[PDB]
């Protein structure tokens, strides 16, 4: 039941994310949302993609240094 | 026939500050960061930096003198290794207790533990090369000498450096002299196999024979005479063979016969150190040798004797061939990736031959003892083999669109090759299906069976049979050789064919490979990867011209991605994706043969004979009942022979588990590369970029993402990276944990 | 059948009436550009959609798409 | 807009939207787009493994504004 | 469609039955020399005197081969025609479908397939939604 | 040893919140290529230019993050 | 608080394993010296120190000690770096002194880094640390 | 002395006449199989396969 | 010889130097002061 539930709520994360995407390819117009909240996430998109991407670039170097280092001594 | 231009480039040192002088796209400057991959990726295509056919050649050759000093410098560290950094004077006292190893581990983070004790008090690394077997079949008796064959080596890296220094930059042979392949294959005929082949048969004669037989009878290395006792002194050497006091007044009257004391087709292993006798190594180079030299004076040079290659293939044409191989000379001997084919080709099936019989006739004394050796050796040359075999698949496809114009070869071979691809693609697709059905379809079958409690339904020996009928008549006939069909042969030219157990030191040296039905199983997955990797690698030669969905695929080049998403997508057209999954396949081909071999040798051959005669083996004959299945591959070789490789830590096998887990993470890591695109990667590094021109550190040579065929390559290229490295590691800590 | 448009930003460099394998461009006059000269493609019915006229558009983003859709036989380069 | 004028991108669509560079020319004979600007970085183009793209782009008068 | 075959000995690589129940294509060339060209089914044939008559089951074989007959013969084969058979017969006339080549400008075409605007003025979907359209084509 | 599988959960929830997003937010276009919108949502590339383009649409961020999703599950 | 762990000279299993610490270097006393370091620490019934990385300062050489050592000692590295590739974007040739390393500029930038935190104050006060969001090429957006 | 011509004369289709495909006996044969076979009605070929 | 100094100044013969260099200096550290898990 666990693996079960956490590997549907997984599936549902990722299609909720898709569904953005679709949702920002198909029903998006950039015109009605003017400068409102979709279209300041739209405004500044490299900032918050370089930031996840900092954060998980330094949570999984660090991760697998330490399990490495564990592993090596 | 000997023509040079001196002085051709001069040695200056201002080229090497100014990278990517050779290919005229790079000498701009770097504007991407794809110039770097550029500049690696053509830094030896010299074929593409010019096109006169002369300088390339020239440039080939200063490269190949190159090479050789590389490989001079390397066999001169195995050397002084051994020399220095090693137990071998230890370990050729006693070579049935103690281990080879010739590397110590300098102690910093606590990896002193991988000073193992190798035996004697020696603290190292046991290595699993055959180097002190090679030693000892040589003749090497101290560290003296081996440190004088590496100053020696290092001396001629020195000279092969110098070398070609040479004959690139002071004196440069023309187009002639490389055009001159029949002088060519007699001096490499006569001369470089021949001689060596003649030069080693003397060396056997006069050091290994003597050495090595005074190591068997019992004699301590300090007592040995030194080799050349054995020649300074010829009546010595009457002590130990009596047909020495001859001399060679009955070699050069013919009188031949007298030599069957030492020169003998004796056959067999030498029971008491389980390698090939010295006896018939020696005999059979100095054959070899003979017959090399005869050889060599084959192809037609200066005098008007000889046979010359244009001749013998124009002379060869069929009705079905129409016009024959007139054409194929021209093709041989203006390109040097027809050649390299070729050579990539022979040299894979060599190196595969060369471990295939370096386990069945161990030529090298107690090689056959320990199973860390002959396993590695085995596996080892499988991979190098399998490698150049996708090299020659590769440089197939280069000459096709390279190196081949059809406007020189109208209907002949090549010709009539590519006039009928679809047939030859075809017909590879149905036995590549047919054998992949019927080979990996067998072990679905026998495992689907055993799930369902049917084992009387299996594909078993002890159910429905699958016998090699053809490979037991072999061996029937290889046991009943040296009687009839061999007559002058003692024993059997191996015993993997038949005969009698071979126990030295209490361990199986060589015994009877019995082929039941499993082997017949596992002898069609290897028919059938075999005929996957030749299907792509085939495909891509053929296909690498044009297609019926790209047919300009030859002025694309070779390593173009795609044509584009039209047609469907033609993602991966071009030849250099074939060898990209022929590489795929190789691995996997390759890991099934190692796999075969380490758990056929593990449950059916390895293993101790006890004094009352029997024998145990190292699996318990696994593979009769659970080789059939894939479930029994998965629980009696991969979980059940890895607890050596897991179990290690804290210990001197704990390199190979990290090493293991290293391979694991390099295969999941070249997923990355292998699953994903270059849009993404090019779209996730303009934000990062973004990030840093918010702060004014953006760099000037733009990060452009790796390219889709460089994208392939490193995933590739750390797919069998990670698999290679777990599968070393995994053999190399299974046979350190058996003996 | 791919649709291939061509817009203002064409500088009349015929890069891409040449890149193209099936020669659905052509080069007709124009007034908007130095060259007098933009691409048309009339015979795009038989676009397969290799994007080799994408590929050697000089002009920045491009001066010519391509649009891929509803495949054919022409549009899909089946010789069978 | 003069030649060597340094000018910065609005067209929305350039690979250099937001970057500055170089005025090389400015064209009179009623063509859409007359200014050549020229850049510093080179773009997106050519085939895959090309070491470099293009520097050169014609825009409209409209499009730059001027930084210089 | 007059002119000889080349004189080629055949090939798997060729004309399947698209051939004969669909269109196939013919190209058409005439040179002086005989000389040795690559057909794009693979192989090698003999450019015969005079006229040619090759038959190819696409249109980008019959475009290949013609490109090789521009660049790789220095006597430059530029009079080549590309022809699209039907099984029923009637033949139509394709590549060179005005009198010059696409690349030059024959100032007798129409502009066909060119936009108004750049790409940056292109519509948006969200406009066009349950239109039956897509956001280049309006 | 809690510890070090938190932060390798939170690696994986952060690297599948960074495909998705990039995704979500890229679908309108990046600089490789400007205009996706028209192309719509699940094209398969935009051809061997602009350096090579094979994985740009959202569909195939999703296909990534459907991987780091198993994975992180 | 922390009664779950131990200090590790009250421990009976940190006991059981201090017995037979190894060498990790040619020292034979290493393993003596290592375990009179690890004695200091906290261990739970492994016997295996653990780190605590609250920020107290009682346990301020877990963490913060090699925090504060790495954030000085990489903020060099980048800030070096940074120094570097600003000063290279004004020789009329920026994209090969990337290639071909200026190492008198280098050396000069690599011992210029003693005072970076200064320098980055500096530079954030006066403007030079950051670029305005329009001055920098972005994506549609 | 070739064995290998074009298929049926023609030089342009994707057929060689190898000694297989396009033999004597090969044309005997095949084309003398039921579902080849000259004149049957296709129930008694259907029958026979 | 401006061809020697332009060639070690490159790229990866610089950062195998630094590499090297850092790598010297971890090592050299370990080897005195072996086995830091903290202050
Ligand atoms: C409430 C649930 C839900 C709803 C109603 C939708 C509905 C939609 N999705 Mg989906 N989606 C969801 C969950 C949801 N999705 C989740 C959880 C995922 C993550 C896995 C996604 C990921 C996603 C992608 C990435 C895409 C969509 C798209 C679509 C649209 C077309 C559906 C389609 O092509 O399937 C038709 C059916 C198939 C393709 C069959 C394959 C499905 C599996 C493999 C077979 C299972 C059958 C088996 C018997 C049970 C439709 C609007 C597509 C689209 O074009 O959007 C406009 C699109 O590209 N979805
Ligand atoms: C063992 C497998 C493996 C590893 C280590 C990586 C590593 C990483 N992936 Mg991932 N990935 C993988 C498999 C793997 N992936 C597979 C199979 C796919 C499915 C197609 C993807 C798809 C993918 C996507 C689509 C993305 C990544 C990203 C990244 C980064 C995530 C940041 C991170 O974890 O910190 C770094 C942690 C590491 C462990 C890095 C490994 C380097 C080690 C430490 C050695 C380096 C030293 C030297 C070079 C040698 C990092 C480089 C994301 C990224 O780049 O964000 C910035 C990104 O967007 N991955
Ligand atoms: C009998 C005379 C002789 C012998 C011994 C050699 C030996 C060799 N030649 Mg040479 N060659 C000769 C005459 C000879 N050649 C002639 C007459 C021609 C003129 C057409 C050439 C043309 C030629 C070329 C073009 C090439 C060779 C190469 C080689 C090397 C083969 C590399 C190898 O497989 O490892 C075996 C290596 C050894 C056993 C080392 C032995 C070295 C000492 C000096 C002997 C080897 C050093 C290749 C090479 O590597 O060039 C450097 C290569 O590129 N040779
Ligand atoms: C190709 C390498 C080679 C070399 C350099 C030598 C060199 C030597 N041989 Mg020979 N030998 C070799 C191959 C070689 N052999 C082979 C292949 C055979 C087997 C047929 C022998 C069989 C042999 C015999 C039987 C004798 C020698 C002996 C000799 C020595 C005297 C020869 C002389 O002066 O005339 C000399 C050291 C003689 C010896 O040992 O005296 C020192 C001697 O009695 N040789
Ligand atoms: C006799 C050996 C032989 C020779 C000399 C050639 C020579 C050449 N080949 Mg090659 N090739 C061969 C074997 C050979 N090959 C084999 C065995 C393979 C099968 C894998 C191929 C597959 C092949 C391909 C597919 C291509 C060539 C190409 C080339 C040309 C340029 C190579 C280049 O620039 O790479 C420069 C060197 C590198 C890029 C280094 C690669 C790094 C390796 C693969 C990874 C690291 C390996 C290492 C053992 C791992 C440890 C490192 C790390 C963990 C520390 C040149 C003609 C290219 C060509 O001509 O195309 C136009 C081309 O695309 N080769
Ligand atoms: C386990 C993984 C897997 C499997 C099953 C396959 C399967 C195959 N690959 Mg391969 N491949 C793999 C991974 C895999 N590959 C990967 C990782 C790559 C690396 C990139 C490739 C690269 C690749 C290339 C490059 C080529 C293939 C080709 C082939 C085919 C060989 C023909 C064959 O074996 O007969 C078919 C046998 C099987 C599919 C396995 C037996 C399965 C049983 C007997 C069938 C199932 C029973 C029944 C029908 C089930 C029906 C149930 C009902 C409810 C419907 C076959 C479809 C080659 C090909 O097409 O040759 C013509 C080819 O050229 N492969
Ligand atoms: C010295 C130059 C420089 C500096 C100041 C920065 C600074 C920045 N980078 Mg980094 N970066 C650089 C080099 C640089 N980087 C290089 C060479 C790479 C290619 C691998 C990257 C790739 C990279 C990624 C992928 C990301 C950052 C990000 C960041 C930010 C957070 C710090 C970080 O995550 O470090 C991470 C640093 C690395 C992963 C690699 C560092 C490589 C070395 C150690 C730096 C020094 C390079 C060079 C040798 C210096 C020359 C010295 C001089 C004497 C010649 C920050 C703005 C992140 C971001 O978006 O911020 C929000 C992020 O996601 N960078
Ligand atoms: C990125 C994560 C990271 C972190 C935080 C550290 C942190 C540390 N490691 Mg470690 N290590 C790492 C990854 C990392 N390691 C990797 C990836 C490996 C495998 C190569 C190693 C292998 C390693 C060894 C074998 C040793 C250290 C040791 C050290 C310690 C002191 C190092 C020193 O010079 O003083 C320190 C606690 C040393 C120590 O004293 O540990 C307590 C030590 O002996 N590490
Ligand atoms: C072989 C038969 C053979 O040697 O034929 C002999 C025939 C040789 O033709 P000719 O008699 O014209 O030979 C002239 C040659 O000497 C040209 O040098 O070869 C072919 O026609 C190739 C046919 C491949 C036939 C299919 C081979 C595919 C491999 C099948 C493996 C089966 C086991
Ligand atoms: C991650 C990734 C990138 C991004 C990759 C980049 C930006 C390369 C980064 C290389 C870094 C700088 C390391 C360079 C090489 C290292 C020095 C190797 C270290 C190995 C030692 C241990 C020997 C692509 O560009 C790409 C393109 C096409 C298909 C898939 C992918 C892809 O998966
Ligand atoms: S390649 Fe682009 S710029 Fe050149 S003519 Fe064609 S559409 Fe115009
Ligand atoms: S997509 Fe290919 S075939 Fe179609 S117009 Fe462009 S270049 Fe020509
Ligand atoms: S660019 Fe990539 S996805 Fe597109 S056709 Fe080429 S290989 Fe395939």
């Amino acid at each position: 039941l666990y693996t079960h539930h956490q590997y549907i709520a997984g599936f549902l994360m990722v299609g909720a994310f898709a569904h953005g995407a679709i949702f920002f390819v198909r029903d998006y117009d950039p015109v009605a949302n003017k400068d409102n909240v979709l279209a300041r996430m739209l405004e500044h998109k490299e900032a918050l993609i370089s930031h996840l991407s900092w954060v998980s670039l330094f949570l999984g170097f660090h991760t697998l240094g330490l399990y490495v280092h564990n592993d090596v001594v | 026939k000997v023509s040079v231009d001196n002085n051709p480039v001069p040695t200056s040192f201002e080229k090497w500050g100014k990278p990517g002088h050779f290919d005229r796209t790079l000498a701009r400057g770097p504007k991407t960061t794809t110039w770097i991959w550029n500049l690696h990726a053509n830094a030896h295509d010299f074929d593409s930096q010019t096109s006169d056919l002369e300088d390339v050649s020239r440039k080939i050759f200063s490269a190949h003198f190159g090479h050789l000093a590389v490989v001079f410098v390397w066999l001169s560290g195995m050397y002084f290794h051994g020399a220095k950094f090693s137990n071998y004077e230890g370990w050729l006292a006693d070579p049935t207790h103690i281990k080879p190893s010739a590397q110590v581990v300098w102690p910093i983070v606590g990896q002193g533990i991988l000073n193992g004790d190798v035996g004697g008090g020696f603290h190292g690394i046991q290595i699993t090369s055959g180097l002190f077997y090679l030693w000892r079949a040589s003749g090497f008796t101290d560290s003296y000498q081996l440190y004088c064959t590496a100053i020696g080596g290092l001396v001629m890296a020195a000279l092969m450096l110098f070398a070609g220094w040479f004959h690139y930059h002071v004196k440069a042979p023309k187009l002639e002299w490389f055009q001159n392949v029949e002088s060519m294959m007699n001096h490499h005929l006569a001369g470089l196999l021949g001689l060596g082949s003649l030069g080693w048969a003397g060396h056997q004669i006069h050091v290994s024979m003597p050495i090595n037989k005074l190591l068997d009878a019992g004699v301590a290395p300090k007592d040995i005479p030194l080799p050349h006792e054995f020649i300074l002194e010829p009546s010595k050497m009457a002590e130990l063979y009596p047909s020495f006091a001859q001399g060679l007044t009955p070699f050069f009257t013919l009188n031949w016969g007298v030599y069957s004391d030492f020169l003998t087709f004796k056959g067999g292993l030498n029971p008491v150190t389980g390698g090939l006798w010295l006896s018939d190594t020696a005999h059979h180079h100095l054959a070899i040798a003979v017959l090399f030299i005869i050889a060599g004076h084959m192809y037609r040079t200066n005098w008007g004797i000889g046979h010359s290659m244009k001749e013998i293939l124009e002379a060869h044409k069929g009705p079905f061939t129409g016009e024959g191989h007139k054409g194929l000379y021209e093709i041989l001997t203006t390109s040097w990736h027809a050649q390299l084919a070729i050579n990539l080709a022979l040299l894979g099936s060599l190196t595969i031959i060369v471990a295939q019989h370096m386990y069945a006739m161990p030529p090298y004394p107690y090689q056959a003892i320990d199973y860390a050796t002959q396993l590695s050796l085995f596996t080892h040359h499988m991979w190098i083999g399998g490698f150049l075999i996708v090299g020659a698949g590769a440089h197939g496809a280069i000459f096709m669109v390279r190196d081949y114009d059809p406007a020189k070869n109208v209907n002949n071979l090549l010709d009539r090759m590519l006039r009928h691809r679809d047939a030859i693609i075809s017909h590879l697709n149905w036995v590549c299906i047919f054998l992949g059905f019927h080979s990996f379809g067998l072990y679905i079958h026998n495992d689907t069976m055993r799930a369902l409690g049917r084992p009387q339904d299996m594909f078993s020996d002890t159910a429905i049979q699958l016998q090699p009928i053809f490979a037991q008549w072999v061996q029937h006939l290889h046991t009943l050789a040296p009687g009839a069909t061999a007559p002058n042969a003692l024993a059997t030219a191996s015993y993997a064919f038949g005969g009698e157990t071979i126990a030295v030191a209490g361990k199986v040296a060589m015994m009877p490979i019995t082929l039941g039905t499993a082997d017949f199983m596992v002898h069609h997955i290897h028919a059938f990867t075999i005929h996957v990797t030749a299907l792509i690698l085939l495909k891509g030669v053929l296909y690498a011209r044009s297609s019926r969905l790209v047919p300009d695929k030859a002025n694309l080049g070779f390593r173009f991605p795609c044509d584009g998403p039209g047609r469907g997508g033609t993602c991966q057209v071009s030849g250099w994706d074939h060898v990209f999954l022929g590489l795929f396949w190789m691995y996997n081909s390759l890991s099934i043969v190692i796999f075969h071999f380490s758990w056929k040798m593990q449950s059916d051959v390895w293993g101790t004979v006890s004094p009352d005669g029997s024998v145990t083996h190292v699996t318990l004959g696994n593979f009769a009942q659970s080789a059939i299945t894939i479930n029994g591959w998965l629980r009696d070789f991969l979980w059940a022979q890895a607890a050596n490789v897991i179990n290690s830590y804290g210990s001197a096998l704990s390199a190979y588990g990290i090493m293991f887990l290293a391979g694991h993470f390099v295969f999941a890591f070249s997923l990355m590369f292998l699953f994903s695109g270059r849009g993404y990667w090019q779209e996730l590094i303009e934000s990062i970029v973004w990030a840093h021109n918010k702060l004014n550190v953006a760099p000037a040579i733009q990060p452009r993402a790796l390219s889709i065929i460089q994208g392939r390559a490193v995933g590739v290229a750390h797919y069998l990276l990670g698999g290679i490295v777990t599968t070393w590691a995994f053999f190399l800590a299974r046979s350190l944990s058996i003996g | 059948s791919h649709s291939v448009k061509i817009y203002d930003t064409c500088i009349g460099c015929t890069q891409c009436v040449r890149a193209c394998p099936l020669d659905v461009l052509e080069m007709v006059p124009w007034d908007g550009c130095k060259a007098a000269q933009i691409a048309s493609s009339p015979r795009t019915e038989d676009c397969v959609g290799c994007k080799r006229c994408e590929t050697a558009c000089p002009t920045d983003f491009l001066s010519i798409r391509v649009y891929l859709g509803a495949e054919t036989t022409r549009s899909m380069g089946l010789a069978y | 807009l003069n030649r060597g004028d340094k000018v910065r991108i609005k067209r929305t669509e350039s690979y250099w939207y937001g970057d500055v560079g170089t005025v090389a020319s400015v064209e009179k004979s009623g063509i859409l787009y007359p200014v050549i600007v020229r850049f510093d970085r080179v773009n997106y183009n050519g085939f895959s493994g090309s070491a470099s793209g293009v520097n050169t782009n014609n825009f409209a008068e409209n499009e730059l504004e001027l930084v210089q | 469609l007059s002119g000889q075959p080349p004189k080629f000995g055949g090939s798997t690589g060729g004309l399947l039955s698209k051939a004969n129940r669909e269109e196939k294509y013919a190209i058409t060339w005439t040179s002086a020399s005989e000389q040795v060209f690559e057909m794009p089914t693979g192989g090698a044939a003999i450019m015969n005197e005079g006229e040619n008559l090759l038959y190819l089951a696409r249109k980008e074989q019959c475009l290949a081969l013609g490109t090789q007959l521009r660049t790789k013969f220095k006597p430059k084969i530029q009079d080549y025609k590309i022809y699209r058979v039907y099984p029923s017969g009637e033949v139509q006339y394709l590549h060179p479908a005005d009198g010059v080549f696409p690349e030059k400008v024959n100032e007798g075409r129409e502009a066909q397939g060119t936009k108004t605007r750049r790409i940056g003025q292109n519509p948006e979907p969200v406009t066009i939604k349950f239109s039956g359209k897509a956001p280049y084509e309006v | 040893g809690d510890f070090l599988v938190h932060h390798a959960i939170a690696l994986g929830l952060h690297t599948t919140a960074l495909i998705l997003i990039k995704g979500a937010l890229d679908a309108r276009g990046s600089k490789l290529m400007p205009d996706k919108k028209d192309f719509g949502y699940s094209f398969p590339c935009d051809g061997p230019g602009r350096g090579g383009t094979c994985d740009i649409s959202a569909w195939d961020a999703f296909y990534l993050a459907m991987f780091w999703m198993l994975n992180t599950l | 608080d922390f009664a779950n762990l131990t200090p590790c000279s009250e421990n009976p299993a940190y006991l059981a394993k201090s017995k037979n610490f190894l060498n990790t270097t040619n020292d034979p006393n290493s393993g003596k010296i290592r375990a009179e370091r690890y004695a200091s620490a906290l261990c739970g019934p492994e016997g295996y120190p653990h780190l605590i990385v609250d920020g107290r300062f009682t346990h301020a050489g877990d963490f913060l000690i090699p925090s504060i050592l790495f954030l000085y000692i990489a903020g060099w590295i980048g800030w070096v770096g940074r120094s570097y590739l600003i000063e290279i974007r004004e020789s009329k040739n920026p994209e090969m002194q990337e290639v071909v390393i200026n190492v008198p500029l280098a050396i000069k930038k690599m011992l210029g880094g003693f005072l970076w935190p200064l320098a980055a104050v500096g530079e954030y006060t006066s403007g030079k640390l950051v670029m305005k969001d329009s001055e920098i090429p972005t994506s549609p957006r | 002395n070739q064995v290998v011509q074009a298929y049926n004369g023609d030089p342009f289709v994707g057929h060689l006449s190898t000694p297989i495909s396009d033999s004597a006996f090969t044309r005997t044969f095949i084309g003398n199989l039921p579902a080849y076979r000259k004149g049957l009605s296709p129930i008694l070929r259907g029958l026979e396969v | 010889m401006d061809g020697l100094k332009s060639f070690l100044s490159t790229a990866p013969v610089m950062i195998m130097a630094l590499l090297t260099f850092t790598a010297g200096i971890l090592i050299e550290f370990n080897r005195f002061y072996p086995d830091l898990l903290f202050h």
